[PDB]
C-alpha cells in the first residue's frame, strides 16, 4: 500500500496530441454527472410508482408511501410511519408485506419486471 | 472547477488551478508563521513578495516569471491562462461548447434524395435520436418504460427500425460541415435512415457546404426542441438556402457532374442523326432517342411551350434541340424564362445564372424542385453520355514543338552578347512567360474544332475540352498546366524561374521541371494551409 | 529476380538508370544508432560520436574539497533481457542494460605527496541503465505500440547572416543580422540597425553594443581597429606639399585635394577612373604626389596621444609628435571603455537583477562562451564555421574561439555591402538533419549532467576511502531522460506501421517541429517552402497536408545523413564529357560550388552526346553544356522519396494532387490476398524487401516446410560446420500494428524451392509476392456513373466486396484493468449482477471472451466487478427492489464492453496477472493453452532441428548397409576414430544449440509462471485482440494511387456497374472531372498502362489455359516482357501470376511516356485510343464516347467509415466545465465552435442556440429536463444558466472581480 | 456566453414578443391603478 | 441575400455579412 | 533595471 499512492497528480491541462490542443481535461469523464438517461429512468420511475401504487387501498397506499417517500424525502420507519396511521405495531409491517406480495402479479408488475435489470 | 478525479491507473489528474491554490496557501501559511515567529525584516517582506508572487501566477501566470509546476515542465495555466486560450470561455467553455445529440460520419453523395434529404446511417440514427425513439415507442405503447425502451434500441432490435424511420419524417437535423465559413455550412436535412454507416449527402448542396466527397466528416445535429425542429425546417433548411448569403448567386448551382450533364445535353452540331425531324411532344425526343433515329447532340425541332407573355404561351414549334429540350421541360412554366435561357451552352455560369433567374422570378419550391429535376437529369445524361478522361482527350497541340524551338532559340539570339538581367527577363518573360499563352491558346484553338468524321458527322468533343467550357473543372490555366506549356514555376521569394520548361502533364516532365514545379505548388499548398488561419482569424474579428 | 521477381517480372520502363543502387530506405536510423550504440569489443569502442563521447565528457568527474575522481573506463553492452516478439506483447521497455566501468582514486593525497594509501583505483562498476537499442527494422519498442523515432531537422551549428527583408528597418535598409547558432548553448546575434551599428544581441535579449563584447575578449581598444584600419603615408610641414603616400585606392573618386606627382603632376581634377594615374604610380616608382582632414585618424597612437579619434584640427602638436564604417561607430557610441565595464554590462544583460561583481561577470561571460561545459557547440556547428568563415583547423574546440568572433564580425562588416553572399537561414545543407541517434545521445548528456551533479553533490558527505563502489552514482535520471524520450516526446509521439510504406516513410521522415527546433506555429511560411538544395536529399512532393506542411517532410530514397548531420544525396561523378561511375554523396554545402545535370539525359555509349544538358549550378537550374560538368543524378526518382516513388506516373501528376497521392499512400491499410499493381513502380520491390514486417532468407539454403506460423530453412550450399546451422522464420501471425491494424505474412516460398540469401521469403502486411502491394487493382472506368461520383466521391462495385479484395482486420486489441481501488480489490469474475445472460454469453469461467468467439459491439467483453460502497438509497429503487424481492448490490459495474463498431470476432486475449498472486483462481485455463503451445512449438523446433541435423549427420558419414543400423547416429560402430570424433563434436555443439534454446524457453515459461509485469496499481490485466472484417461499406475513404481520394459511394451490385465489350463488369466507376481540376492526368495514364497489363494478363491466362507451359506462350511473354527466360519450371506458376495483369515498374520520372503506353496498348490487343467502348449497367446501352476502363491501383486508406462515424445522443460529460467529452473515445459530442455557432447566429435559428449551447450540453440541470421532456413526448425545454457560464462566473469570481448576476 | 436566447432571428422575434408582452402588462397594470 | 425577399428584421445582418467576407478567405493571395 | 523575479531580488 505504500507503493500506487499517487506520487504525482498529472496535470489536468497538459496536451494529448501533438500540438497544445485537446487537453487531458477535456476528455476526463464524470463519474458523478447524472447522465440524461438515468434521469429518464427517475422520472418514469417517479410515474410507474405513482401508477402501481393507485391501485393500493388510499390509506394503505399512503403508508407504503410514508415506508419509503415519494414526495416527502423523510424515509420513515416502520414504527414512525405506523404512528401516522394507527397504533404502531406489527399491524404496519403486515399490511406493508401484504402491499409488497400484491403487486407482484404478471398484471400489476408488468412494465417493473423490465425495470428492475 | 478545478477537479482531482482519479484517473484510470491511480494516477490522480489534478487541475492547473489546484497546484497554484496550494502554493498560494503555501505561501500564506509560510508569511503567517514568520509574521508569528517575528522573522526577519528582509525575509518577511520577501516571504510576502514570494506570497505575491505566487497570487499573480495563480491569476495570470504571463506577467511573471511563467512559474512551472513541480511535476510538469509545460506552463501551468491560471484563471487568466483559461480565459485566454480556445480551453476556457473563448472556444472550449462558452462558444465551442461540445453539443451531445450530435454525429460525425463520412459523407457520401445521395443523388437518389432530394434536396431536402440527407442521407443518415441506421446505426447513427439511433444513437441520435434515443430519447426520440424512446417518446416514439412509449406514445405508440411498443415499450411499457424507459428502461424496457433503452433495452429494446440498445440490441437494435427489428421493430424499434419501423419506429426510428416513423420519427425520422420531418425532424430536419443539423448537417455540420468540419470547416464553416458562412450560415450555409450548417444546413438542416429531413434524414433518411439509409443503409451503411455515412451520410448520403445531397451532390447540390455539398457545393454549399464546402465540402466534397474526397473524404469529409459532416457532423450532424439533431434539434430537441419543437421550435429547434421547426427552426431547422424554416430557415435551416436545404431548400431555403439556395441563394448564397455572399452575393445573389444561387450556391445549389451544379458544381461537377450536373453542369457536365447539361453542357453535354445543350451542346448543339450542325451535323446528326435526325435532322429537322420536328416532334411532337417532350416525350417524342426520347421514344425516337431510344429507336436510334435521333441523336442527342442537340440538332433536331420539336414543340415545346416557353411561356414568355403574359398568362398561358401557346405550344409554338420552337427551332431548338432536343438536348436543350429535356432542360427546358424541367424549367417551370412563368414568364421571363423558357427555353430563351436554355439556348446557350449551358456551362456552369450559365446554369447558375439559370437556377439564379428561376428564382428570381419563380418561387423557392419551383426552383428547388428544378434544382433536384436538373441534378437527376444532369446524372442520367452524364453517364449515358460517356465523359471518361483518356489519353486522347487532352490533345497536345501538333503546333508546339515548333512554337517551342522558336522560341528556345529566340532566347539564346539576344544571349550571346550578354545587362544579364534585362536579357533574363527578356528570355523568361518574352521567351517563356510570352508565347506561353500562344501555345495554350493554339491547343484551346485546336480542341475547340469539331472533328468532322468522313460520313459528314463529327466523331464527339473532347471531355476534357468539355469540363473546361462548362466550368465544371476545367479552366484556362489548368488547361494549360495539363496539355499547354505549364507555365514557369514560382521562387521562394516569388521570382519566375528562367530555365525552359517546355512541357506538360500529358508527356513525361524530367526531374529538374518537377523539382521546379513542386517548388512553386509547395508555396500555393502552405498559401491553402497558412493563409486559411489569417483567413479564419479575419472571420473571427468581423463576427465579433 | 531474386525468388521475388521470377513470379512477377515486371516490365521495366526507365531508359538505363543503373547509376547507385539506393540504400538501404531504414538505413538512415539503423546508421544512426549504429554510431550511439557501437555495441562490439573494447577496439571498437573508439568513437568520437555517439554516447560514448558525451560519456566520458560527462562521466569524469572531480572534488575541489575532497580531491575524488571518478575515472570512466569503458561501458561494457549486453543483451536485452526481453526480446522483441517477447517484448511487444509484454509491453515493457525492449532496452539493454548499460554497464560502465568505474575507477575512484584517492592518489592525490596532502602534505605534498601525490600517492596515497588508496591511491590504486578500485575497478569499479554500476548499474546505469536500460537504453531502447534499435530493433532490426527500425521501431524502438519502448513499450506496446512501438513507436519510431522521427528525424528532426533543426539550425545547425555555426554563424549565420540573415540578411533582413526590409521588414524591421528604418526606412527600407536592411539589418544583416549575424548570428552564430551554438550546437548547446546561448544564441549570438551581431545584427545592425538604422544608426550603422554593430550590436550584439546576445539571445535577443538586450542590445549592448559589440564594444562590450570585444572587450569581453579582450581584443577591443587600441588593437580591435589594427585589422580595420592602417597607418597613411603622410607627412610633416615642409616646403610645398610633401608626403611619401603611394596611390592605391584614389580611383573612382573625386579629387578633392590637388595631389598631383612631384617633378610633372598627376591626379587631374576629373578623376574619373584613374585607370592611368594607378599605372603611372606603379611604374614612377612609387605613386609620390604633393597635394585629408576631417578623417579618421583612429589608428594605433601614451606621452603625445590620447584614447579617441577626434580631432577637428589641423594636426596641432605635431599630430601628436567609404566601405568600412562599422567599427569606428560602435567603439564611440559604447559607454564602456574598460573590460570590467564590459563584463559588468553582459552580467546586467544576462542577470539584471542579480548586482554584477568584478570577478563574477568574467566568470559569467567565460562560462557562457569560453567554456565547454555548458557552450557545447558540436563538431559539426565547428566545421560550418570553419566553411562559411575561413578558419584554422579548430575541430577539436568547441566554444567560440576569441578569434573566431573578430572574423564573424569582419564577414559580417563586409557582407553589409556586397563582398560574398549572406548565409541563408532557410538551406538544407544549412539546416542539419538530427535522427533518434543524436537526439537519444543529447538527451543522455543532459541526463548525465544531471547524474554529475547529484554525483559531486553527494560526495562531498560519503568519503571516497574505503567506500562501497557506485555507492554515489544514481541511476534515476539516466533511464528517466530516455523513458521521457520515449513517452511524451513529440519526437517519438507515434509511429505510423499502417503498413510497410508507412513505417519506411515514418522512419525516413525529418520532422522540422519538436524539442530543439521551431514549433507548429513557429515554422511561418518560410520554413514551410523548399529550397533548392532539397533537390535530390528531401522530397518536395510528399508532406503531411495539415498545419504541418513543410515542416514533416520525408527524405529522399537516395538521400543519406552523413556523420556531422547534413543530408548527402547520391551524384553520379561525371569527367570531362565521359561520365564515370564513381559516385559520391554530396552534401547541400559542397553541392552549390560543383556544377549538377540532371539524369534522364540522353548518354552516348561513352559519354553525353547532349551538348545542352539541363541541371542547375547551385540551386538555380540552367543549360550547362556538355563540358564543365563533374555531378550527375544518379537517379531521376532521387527527388522523391520513399513514398512518394511509388506513384507511377509521378511525373504526369501536378505537384500538388501528388503530395495528396504520396501521402495516402503511407495511409493505406494492409488488404487480405493484396497483390501488386500492375503498373507500379520498381521501388516498390525495394521498399517491401528494406521494410518490417517482412521476412528475409538469411540463408542460401532450400526451405523445407512451410506451415504458415513459420518456414523452415536448410544452412546453406555451403554452410559452416556449427556456425548456426538451419535458420527457422517464425512468421508473424495476425497481430495489431500500432495503428489498430492487421500485421499478417504468408509464406510465398514453396515446399522444397531453393532461395538465395537477401530474399523476401514471406510477404508482409500488403504485401504480395515481396513487392510491396498498398492495395488491389480493381477495374476502374472514369466516368460520372449517375451522380454516384459527382463530387471526388469514388462509385463502387460489389465485386470489389464480394470477392473480400478490399478488407482489412484492423484488429482493435482493447485494455482492460483490475485496479484495487481504495474500496475493497477489484475483481474480473464472471459477470457483474443485474446484468442478462445473454450477454454473458462467450464468457468462460474467467469472465473474459472465448478466443475465437464473435463479440456484437456493446456486448460485454471482461467482467470488472469493483466493489465500492453503498450507493445513493432512493426511495422508488427501494421500493422496487422491495418489491421484487432482490438485494441492492454494492458492486457497481464497470466490465469492459466493446464500442459500437462491427468488430466482433475475438483473435487473441492476454491475461496479465500480478506477481505476487498470478493464476490463483482466475484466468488458469489461458495460461495453461499458452504453456501448451510454448512447448508444442519447442517440441516441433526440436523435431525439425533432430530433421536436419540427422540429415547433415549422414550427408558427412555416407562419404566418410547403413539403412540396416539407423541409430548409428552417435556412433561410428567400427574403427575408425577421426570421423567418428568429428561427429560426435557436432552432435555435441547441436546438442548445446538445444539445451540453450530449452533454457531460453523454460526462462521464458518461468517468467510467465512467476507474473508477468504489470503496473503498480492493477493486479491482473486482460488485452482482448479483438479483429474486425471491415468489407467496403458506403463512406469508406478509398483513395487512388496518384491523390484521387474520395469517399466510397453506394455499392452497386455486379449487375448494374457499367458492362465492358469483353462482358467484364467495372469493379470502381470514378469521376473525370477530377482530371481536369487537379492536374494528376497521370492517373489517367496509370490507368491506361494497368488496362494494357489488365489485357495482357487476360490473354496470357487464355493462353495457358489452352495449353500450359505451351512452346508459344513463351513466345508472347517475350514478345510482352530480357530477364524472363529462366531456366526453372516456373513458367507455369508465372503465368498464374500474370493473369491478374502483367505488372510494370515504371521509374518516377523515367517511365514510360504517351508513345510507350500507346505501343503497349498496340502490341497488348487494346484500342490504340486508350479507353474502351463500355456498355451501361443500370439501363444499358453503348456509350456514344471512348471510355477509360482501366486498371487502377486503389487504396483501402486508414481513413474508414467504422472508425470516423460517431453518435452520442448524450455520453460521459466532463468535469471543469460539465460537458459532453470531444472526439469518438468515450461517446463524445460534435463540439459546436465559434465559427459553427456563428452559422446559427447569422441564421434566424437562436431558439437552436438557446438550446444547441445552453441545455443540449452545459446544462446539468436543463440536460437531464430536456432529455426527460423528450421521452414524455413534449418538445419543450428551459435553461437559464448553463454549467459554462456558472464556470466561467466562478473563474472570475476567483480574481478580483465582481461578477455577480442581478433583477 | 450567458445562454440565453440570441436577441437575433427566431431569438429577436421573441424578444420583440417579450417586450411587447411587457408594455401589454405594464398597460394592465396602469389600468387597475 | 439568402432570397430575393427583403431583409426581415431579426437577422443577424453582421454575422451574415461577417460570413461573407470570410467565405473568400482560403483562396485569397 | 527591472528584474521581474523574486528569486533575482532575494538574491
Ligand atoms: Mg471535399
Amino acid at each position: 500500500k505504500v507503493l500506487k499512492i499517487a506520487k504525482e497528480p498529472i496535470s489536468l491541462e497538459t496536451p494529448i496530441g501533438d500540438e497544445e490542443d485537446s487537453h487531458l481535461g477535456d476528455f476526463i469523464e464524470d463519474k458523478n454527472a447524472i447522465l440524461p438517461i438515468d434521469a429518464a429512468i427517475q422520472s418514469n420511475l417517479r410515474e410507474t410508482t405513482t401508477r402501481v401504487l393507485a391501485s393500493l387501498t388510499p390509506r394503505e397506499e399512503r403508508v407504503l408511501r410514508m415506508r419509503f417517500g415519494i414526495g416527502m424525502n423523510t424515509d420513515h420507519t416502520l414504527e414512525e410511519v405506523g404512528q401516522q396511521f394507527s397504533v404502531t405495531r406489527e399491524r404496519i409491517r403486515q399490511i406493508e408485506a401484504k402491499a409488497l406480495r400484491k403487486l407482484k402479479h404478471p398484471s400489476r408488475s408488468r412494465k417493473l419486471r423490465s425495470f428492475l435489470d | 472547477l478545478r477537479p482531482l478525479v482519479p484517473l484510470d491507473g491511480g494516477r490522480f489528474a489534478t487541475s492547473d488551478l489546484n497546484d497554484l491554490y496550494r502554493r498560494v496557501i503555501n505561501r500564506n501559511n509560510r508569511l503567517k508563521r514568520l509574521i508569528e515567529l517575528r522573522a526577519p525584516d528582509i525575509i518577511i517582506r520577501n516571504e510576502k513578495r514570494m506570497l505575491q508572487e505566487s497570487v499573480d501566477a495563480l491569476f495570470d501566470n504571463g506577467r511573471r516569471g511563467r512559474v512551472i509546476t513541480g511535476a510538469n515542465k509545460r506552463p501551468l495555466k491560471s484563471l487568466a491562462d483559461m480565459l485566454k486560450g480556445k480551453q476556457g470561455r473563448f472556444r472550449q467553455n462558452l462558444l465551442g461548447k461540445r453539443v451531445d445529440y450530435s454525429g460525425r460520419s463520412v459523407i457520401v453523395v445521395g443523388p437518389e434524395l432530394k434536396l431536402h434529404e440527407c442521407g443518415l446511417p441506421k446505426k447513427m440514427a439511433l444513437e441520435l435520436f434515443k430519447p426520440f425513439i424512446y417518446a416514439r415507442l412509449d406514445a405508440k405503447g411498443l415499450s411499457g418504460t424507459v428502461k424496457q425502451s433503452k433495452r429494446m434500441v440498445e440490441r437494435e432490435q427489428p421493430q424499434v427500425w419501423d419506429i426510428l424511420e416513423e420519427v425520422i419524417r420531418e425532424h430536419p437535423v443539423l448537417l455540420n460541415r468540419a470547416p464553416t465559413l458562412h450560415r450555409l455550412g450548417i444546413q438542416a436535412f429531413e434524414p433518411k435512415l439509409i443503409e451503411g454507416k455515412a451520410i448520403q449527402l445531397h451532390p447540390l448542396v455539398c457545393a454549399a457546404f464546402n465540402a466534397d466527397f474526397d473524404g469529409d466528416q459532416m457532423a450532424v445535429h439533431v434539434p430537441l426542441s419543437l421550435e429547434a425542429q421547426l427552426e431547422a425546417r424554416v430557415l435551416m433548411m436545404s431548400t431555403n438556402n439556395i441563394l448564397s448569403p455572399a452575393n445573389g448567386r444561387p450556391i445549389i448551382v451544379p458544381s461537377q457532374d450536373i453542369v457536365l450533364g447539361l453542357y453535354y445535353l445543350s451542346v448543339a452540331r450542325d451535323g446528326e442523326p435526325g435532322e429537322g425531324k420536328i416532334f411532337a411532344d417532350l416525350g417524342e425526343i426520347e421514344a425516337a432517342m431510344d429507336a436510334g433515329v435521333v441523336s442527342l447532340h442537340a440538332k433536331i425541332k420539336a414543340r415545346h411551350t416557353e411561356m414568355t407573355p403574359e398568362g398561358v404561351l401557346l405550344r409554338k414549334v420552337i427551332d431548338t434541340t432536343p438536348g436543350r429540350m429535356k432542360i427546358a421541360a424541367l424549367l417551370p412554366h412563368h414568364p421571363q424564362i423558357g427555353h430563351r435561357l436554355i439556348e446557350k451552352a449551358l456551362t456552369k455560369k450559365e446554369i447558375g445564372n439559370l437556377i439564379d433567374i428561376v428564382y428570381r422570378h419563380c418561387g423557392q419550391k419551383a426552383t428547388v424542385i428544378f434544382a433536384d429535376k436538373v441534378m437527376g437529369l444532369g446524372f442520367k445524361e452524364a453517364a449515358k453520355a460517356g465523359i471518361s478522361f483518356g489519353k486522347d482527350d487532352i490533345i497536345i497541340p501538333v503546333r508546339k514543338t515548333a512554337i517551342v524551338e522558336e522560341t528556345r532559340k529566340l532566347a539564346e539570339e539576344y544571349e550571346q552578347q550578354y545587362i544579364t538581367k534585362g536579357e533574363k527577363y527578356n528570355k523568361v518573360v518574352d521567351a517563356w512567360a510570352k508565347a506561353t499563352d500562344r501555345v495554350a491558346d493554339e491547343m484551346m484553338a485546336e480542341l475547340q474544332m469539331k472533328h468532322k468524321d468522313e460520313n459528314g458527322r463529327e466523331k464527339e468533343i473532347n471531355a476534357i475540352y468539355m469540363m473546361a467550357h462548362s466550368g465544371a473543372r476545367g479552366s484556362q490555366a489548368q488547361m494549360k498546366q495539363l496539355g499547354g506549356m505549364r507555365g514557369l514555376m514560382a521562387k521562394p521569394s516569388g521570382e519566375i524561374i528562367e530555365t525552359p520548361i517546355v512541357s506538360n502533364f500529358k508527356e513525361g516532365l524530367t526531374v529538374q521541371e518537377y523539382f521546379n514545379s513542386t517548388h512553386g505548388a509547395r508555396k500555393g499548398l502552405a498559401d491553402t494551409a497558412l493563409k486559411t488561419a489569417n483567413s479564419g482569424y479575419l472571420t473571427r474579428r468581423l463576427v465579433d | 529476380q531474386s525468388f521475388t521477381g521470377k513470379k512477377r517480372i515486371r516490365k521495366s520502363f526507365g531508359r538505363i538508370p543503373e547509376a547507385v543502387q539506393m540504400p538501404n530506405l531504414i538505413e538512415v536510423q539503423r546508421s544512426s544508432y549504429e554510431q550511439f550504440l557501437q555495441r562490439e569489443t573494447r577496439p571498437g569502442l573508439r568513437r568520437d560520436e555517439g554516447v560514448e563521447a558525451v560519456f566520458k565528457s560527462v562521466f569524469p568527474i572531480k572534488d575541489f574539497n575532497e580531491r575524488a575522481v571518478l575515472e570512466y573506463v569503458s561501458y561494457e553492452f549486453e543483451e536485452p533481457k526481453y526480446d522483441v516478439e517477447e517484448c511487444i506483447q509484454r509491453d515493457m521497455t525492449f532496452a539493454a542494460p548499460l554497464k560502465v566501468k568505474l575507477r575512484l582514486i584517492v592518489f592525490e593525497t596532502e602534505e605534498e605527496t601525490g600517492a596515497r594509501s588508496v591511491k590504486d583505483i578500485k575497478e569499479q562498476d554500476v548499474y546505469m541503465g536500460d537504453i531502447p537499442l534499435m530493433t532490426d527494422k527500425g521501431t524502438f519498442i519502448v513499450n506496446g505500440t512501438e513507436r519510431v523515432i522521427v528525424s528532426q531537422m533543426h539550425r545547425s551549428p555555426g554563424v549565420f547572416f540573415d540578411h533582413d527583408k526590409g521588414k524591421t528597418h528604418a526606412s527600407g535598409k536592411l539589418l544583416f543580422a549575424a548570428r552564430v547558432i551554438p550546437y548547446r548553448g546561448s544564441w549570438l546575434d551581431f545584427e545592425f540597425d538604422a544608426k550603422d551599428i554593430v550590436y550584439v544581441r546576445i539571445d535577443r535579449r538586450r542590445k549592448l553594443p559589440a564594444t562590450t563584447f570585444l572587450y569581453a575578449l579582450g581584443m577591443d581598444g587600441e588593437e580591435i581597429l589594427t585589422t580595420f584600419y592602417d597607418v597613411v603615408p603622410f607627412e610633416k610641414r615642409s616646403g610645398g606639399w610633401a608626403t611619401p603616400y603611394k596611390p592605391e585606392r584614389w580611383r573612382g573618386v573625386k579629387p578633392e585635394f590637388p595631389l598631383v606627382d612631384a617633378d610633372t603632376g598627376e591626379e587631374v581634377a576629373p578623376a574619373g577612373t584613374k585607370i592611368t594615374a594607378r599605372q603611372a604610380k606603379k611604374f614612377a616608382d612609387g605613386g609620390l604626389k604633393t597635394l585629408l582632414t576631417g578623417r579618421y585618424l583612429a589608428r594605433d597612437a601614451e606621452i603625445y596621444a590620447e584614447a579617441g579619434d577626434e580631432l577637428d584640427v589641423t594636426s596641432i602638436q605635431a599630430l601628436a609628435d567609404t566601405v568600412g564604417a562599422y567599427m569606428r561607430n560602435t567603439l564611440r557610441v559604447d559607454k564602456n571603455a574598460i573590460r570590467e565595464d564590459a563584463l559588468f554590462d553582459i552580467y546586467r544583460v544576462m542577470r539584471p537583477g542579480e548586482p554584477p561583481t568584478v570577478e563574477a561577470a568574467e566568470a559569467m561571460f567565460k562560462s557562457l562562451f569560453f567554456d565547454a561545459e555548458r557552450y557545447d557547440l558540436s563538431s559539426v556547428g565547428r566545421v560550418k564555421m570553419n566553411m562559411r568563415l575561413e578558419q584554422d583547423v579548430s575541430d577539436e574546440v568547441r566554444i567560440l574561439r576569441k578569434e573566431d568572433v573578430l572574423a564573424v564580425l569582419k564577414v559580417l562588416v563586409g557582407l553589409r555591402d556586397g563582398r560574398g553572399e549572406i548565409d541563408d537561414i532557410d538551406n538544407l545543407g544549412n539546416r542539419r538533419v538530427r535522427s533518434v541517434g543524436e537526439l537519444l545521445e543529447n538527451q543522455y548528456r543532459v541526463g548525465l549532467l544531471r547524474m554529475e551533479r547529484a554525483i559531486k553533490e553527494r560526495m562531498s558527505s560519503v568519503d571516497i576511502d574505503t567506500v562501497m563502489p557506485h555507492d554515489l552514482i544514481n541511476a534515476k535520471p539516466a533511464a528517466a531522460a530516455v523513458r521521457e524520450f520515449f513517452g511524451s516526446s513529440q519526437l517519438s509521439q507515434f509511429m505510423d506501421q499502417t503498413n510497410p510504406l508507412s513505417e519506411i516513410t515514418h522512419k525516413r521522415r525529418l520532422s522540422a517541429l519538436g524539442p530543439g527546433g521551431l514549433t507548429r506555429e513557429r515554422a511561418g511560411f518560410e520554413v514551410r517552402d523548399v529550397h533548392p538544395t532539397h533537390y535530390g536529399r528531401i522530397c518536395p512532393i510528399e508532406t503531411p497536408e495539415g498545419p504541418n506542411i513543410g515542416l514533416i517532410n520525408s527524405l529522399a530514397t537516395h538521400a543519406r545523413v552523413n556523420k556531422y548531420g547534413f543530408i548527402e544525396s547520391p551524384y553520379r561523378r561525371v569527367k570531362d564529357g565521359k561520365p564515370q561511375d564513381e559516385v559520391v554523396y554530396m552534401s547541400a554545402m559542397e553541392e552549390s560550388k560543383h556544377v549538377i545535370a540532371q539524369s534522364n539525359i540522353k548518354v552516348a555509349e561513352g559519354e553525353i552526346v547532349e551538348d545542352l544538358v539541363p541541371g542547375r549550378i547551385n540551386g538555380e537550374p540552367t543549360l550547362l553544356q556538355k563540358e564543365t560538368v563533374d555531378l550527375m543524378d544518379v537517379s531521376p526518382r532521387q527527388v522523391v522519396s520513399v513514398a512518394a516513388a511509388l506513384i507511377p506516373f509521378l511525373e504526369n501528376d501536378d505537384a500538388n494532387r501528388a503530395l495528396m497521392g504520396s501521402n495516402m499512400q503511407r495511409q493505406a491499410v494492409p488488404l487480405v490476398q493484396s497483390d501488386a499493381p500492375l503498373v507500379g513502380t520498381g521501388m516498390e520491390a525495394v521498399v517491401a524487401r528494406d521494410s518490417g514486417a517482412v521476412v528475409i532468407a538469411k540463408r542460401t539454403g532450400v526451405v523445407e516446410q512451410i506451415d504458415g506460423t513459420r518456414i523452415v530453412i536448410r544452412a546453406t550450399e555451403e554452410t559452416d560446420p556449427a556456425r548456426s546451422g538451419v535458420d527457422i522464420y517464425r512468421m508473424s501471425k495476425f497481430q495489431r500494428s500500432n495503428q489498430s491494424t492487421c500485421i499478417n505474412q504468408r509464406p510465398l516460398v514453396k515446399v522444397g524451392d531453393r532461395i538465395v540469401a537477401g530474399d523476401i521469403i514471406a510477404d508482409g502486411p500488403s504485401t504480395e509476392l515481396g513487392e510491396l502491394a498498398l492495395g488491389r487493382n480493381a477495374l476502374v472506368a472514369f466516368m460520372p456513373w449517375n451522380g454516384y461520383n459527382f463530387e471526388d466521391s469514388i462509385l463502387i462495385s460489389e465485386r470489389i466486396v464480394r470477392d473480400d479484395v478490399f478488407t482489412s482486420i484492423h484488429i482493435e486489441e482493447f485494455e482492460v484493468m483490475a485496479r484495487d481501488t481504495k474500496l475493497g480489490p477489484e475483481e474480473i469474475t464472471r459477470d457483474i449482477p443485474n446484468v442478462g445472460e445473454e450477454a454473458l454469453r462467450n464468457l468462460d469461467e474467467a469472465g473474459i471472451v472465448a478466443i475465437g468467439a464473435e463479440v456484437q459491439p456493446g456486448d460485454i467483453l471482461v467482467g470488472k466487478v469493483t466493489p465500492k460502497g453503498e450507493s445513493p438509497m432512493t426511495p422508488e429503487e427501494k421500493l422496487l427492489r422491495a418489491i421484487f424481492g432482490e438485494k441492492a448490490s454494492d458492486v457497481r459495474d464497470t466490465s469492459l464492453r466493446l464500442p459500437p463498431g462491427v468488430a466482433g470476432t475475438i483473435v487473441d486475449v492476454r491475461v496479465f496477472n500480478r506477481h505476487g498472486v498470478d493464476k490463483d483462481e482466475r484466468a488458469l485455463a489461458i495460461e495453461r493453452a499458452e504453456i501448451d503451445r510454448l512447448g508444442k512449438d519447442r517440441d516441433d523446433e526440436f523435431a525439425i532441428l533432430n530433421r536436419n541435423i540427422s540429415g547433415r549427420l549422414k550427408e558427412l558419414l555416407i562419404g566418410k548397409l547403413a539403412q540396416v543400423a539407423s541409430g548409428l547416429w552417435w556412433q561410428i560402430a567400427l574403427e575408425d576414430e577421426k570421423a567418428m570424433g568429428e561427429l560426435e563434436s557436432l552432435r555435441r555443439l547441436f546438442d548445446e544449440n538445444r539445451k540453450r534454446l530449452d533454457r531460453r524457453f523454460e526462462d521464458k515459461v518461468d517468467k510467465l509462471q512467476r507474473g508477468d509485469e504489470l503496473p503498480p496499481g492493477v493486479m491482473k490485466m486482460v488485452k482482448v485482440f479483438v479483429a474486425v472484417k471491415r468489407k467496403l461499406q458506403p463512406g469508406d475513404k478509398m483513395a487512388g494511387r496518384h491523390g484521387n481520394k474520395g469517399v466510397i459511394s453506394r455499392i452497386l451490385p455486379i449487375e448494374d456497374m457499367p458492362f465492358l465489350a469483353d462482358g467484364t463488369h467495372v469493379d470502381v466507376v470514378l469521376n473525370p472531372l477530377g482530371v481536369p481540376s487537379r492536374m494528376n492526368v497521370g492517373q489517367i495514364f496509370e490507368t491506361h498502362l494497368g488496362w494494357a497489363c489488365a489485357n495482357l494478363g487476360k490473354q496470357i491466362t487464355n493462353l495457358l489455359e489452352d495449353w500450359q507451359q505451351g512452346g508459344q506462350k513463351q513466345a508472347l511473354v517475350e514478345r510482352l516482357t530480357e530477364e524472363l527466360p529462366d531456366t526453372e519450371e516456373g513458367l507455369v506458376e508465372l503465368a498464374r501470376n500474370l493473369g491478374k495483369g502483367v505488372p510494370i515498374a515504371t521509374p518516377v520520372f523515367d517511365g514510360a511516356r504517351m508513345d510507350d503506353i500507346e505501343g503497349h496498348l498496340e502490341m497488348a490487343g487494346v484500342n490504340k485510343s486508350g479507353q474502351s467502348i463500355l456498355f451501361d449497367g443500370l439501363t444499358g446501352e453503348q456509350f456514344k464516347r471512348p471510355v477509360t476502363v482501366g486498371y487502377i491501383y486503389m487504396l483501402k486508406l486508414h481513413h474508414l467509415v467504422d472508425d470516423k462515424i460517431h453518435a452520442r445522443s448524450i455520453g460521459p460529460y466532463s468535469l471543469v466545465t460539465q460537458q459532453p467529452l470531444g472526439g469518438k473515445a468515450q461517446f463524445g459530442g460534435q463540439r459546436f465552435g465559434e465559427m459553427e455557432v456563428w452559422a446559427l447566429e447569422a441564421y434566424g435559428a437562436a431558439y437552436t442556440l438557446q438550446e444547441m449551447l445552453t441545455v443540449k450540453s452545459d446544462d446539468v440541470a436543463g440536460r437531464t429536463k430536456v432529455y426527460e421532456s423528450i421521452v414524455r413526448g413534449d418538445d419543450t425545454f428551459e435553461a437559464g444558466i448553463p454549467e459554462s457560464f456558472n464556470v466561467l462566473v466562478k473563474e472570475m469570481r476567483s480574481l478580483g472581480l465582481n461578477v455577480e448576476l442581478e433583477n | 456566453i450567458v445562454g440565453r436566447l440570441i436577441p437575433a432571428g427566431t431569438g429577436s422575434y421573441l424578444r420583440s414578443l417579450q417586450r411587447v408582452a411587457a408594455k401589454r402588462d405594464e398597460q394592465l397594470a396602469q389600468q387597475r391603478e | 441575400l439568402a432570397r430575393g425577399t427583403p431583409v426581415n428584421i431579426g437577422e443577424a445582418v453582421g454575422v451574415i455579412a461577417a460570413q461573407s467576407i470570410g467565405e473568400p478567405g482560403t483562396q485569397l493571395t | 533595471d527591472r528584474t521581474d523575479d523574486p528569486v533575482r531580488m532575494y538574491l
